DNA sequence: TTGCCGGAGATGGGCTCCAGTGGCCT
DNA sequence: AAGGCCACTGGAGCCCATCTCCGGCA
């Protein structure tokens, strides 16, 4: 999705470098998951289900506390960051997989915005699914 | 700019009138500001805003933007200023300065300069 | 009784504005 | 030398995307 070698070897989809590309921001919620998602780092607490878009939050308080540190908010938790989630729902960003706990999915053309499709970007990560 | 409701925004300026006046008409007629916000495509916030300045003061109009305080132009040196020009009004910008400075109203800081001064003299 | 949904005042980010100020020139 | 011209500022208000507290409903 980028000439240059903006910026090496960690992160599939640095949400840092999507500010800069898809319009702008101080990084936004669902940007910071996708970029979770795309660290292999990080599969230990949030992962992709498999199941196109879909990804789950092995621990949500783990999730929780970073996003709390991304953007400098100490009292973050999971209530609020879930809230945050429920936010997303009519914007058609994020939804949630009924019956799961943890468990939501992107609804918005990741496809077009990030250049990849499910599928390919699972096998950079190494999907297990 | 686009927002997430799917709005037309200018970052950094007003809601133009005719919407700030959508908004409080809506509510008005009894629709609720989530909704409000959800239709007219406007931040929950903003709307917020908007509605409670409206309530609490009858007006639409947003507040007045940009600007800035006096530095060097503080209400007794605006005075002072007033004050030796009229003692002797040939005085010269630059000696009000010497004079500012003599009688230690201002710092080698404080001091306005001389186009300030003048500045001052003009206007006022 | 836990679990999820959603309303709305409070926050501070990036941004546009502009009175205010101090050089520079003539 | 006082006025014309003016780049440069910082702090204010602006909408936006949450943050945050909490009532509703299941």
């Amino acid at each position: 999705r980028d000439r240059a070698d903006l910026n090496k070897d960690k992160p599939v989809i640095p949400a840092a470098a999507l500010a800069g590309y898809t319009g702008s921001g101080p990084i936004q919620l669902w940007q910071f998951l996708l970029e979770l998602l795309t660290d292999k780092s990080c599969q230990s607490f949030i992962s992709w289900t498999g199941d196109g878009w879909e990804f789950k939050l092995s621990d949500p308080d783990e999730v929780a506390r970073r996003w709390g540190k991304r953007k400098n908010k100490p009292k973050m938790n999971y209530e609020k960051l879930s809230r945050g989630l429920r936010y997303y729902y009519d914007k058609n960003i994020i939804h949630k997989t009924a019956g799961k706990r943890y468990v939501y999915r992107f609804v918005c053309d990741l496809q077009s915005l990030l250049g990849y499709t499910p599928e390919e970007l699972h096998a950079m990560l190494d999907v297990k699914p | 700019g686009v927002n997430q409701l799917g709005g037309v925004f200018v970052n950094g300026r007003p809601l133009p009138d005719v919407v700030r006046q959508r908004i409080v008409e809506l509510a008005h007629q009894g629709v609720r500001p989530c909704d409000i916000s959800r239709q007219l495509r406007v931040s929950h916030g903003c709307v917020s805003k908007i509605l409670g300045r409206y309530y609490e003061t009858g007006s639409i109009k947003p507040g007045v933007i940009g600007g800035s305080k006096p530095k060097v132009a503080t209400p007794k040196v605006v005075e002072k200023i007033a004050e030796y020009k009229r003692q002797n009004p040939t005085m010269f910008a630059w000696e009000i300065r010497d004079r500012l400075l003599a009688e230690r109203v201002c710092d080698n800081d404080t001091v306005p300069s001389v186009s300030s001064i003048n500045r001052i003299i003009r206007t006022k």
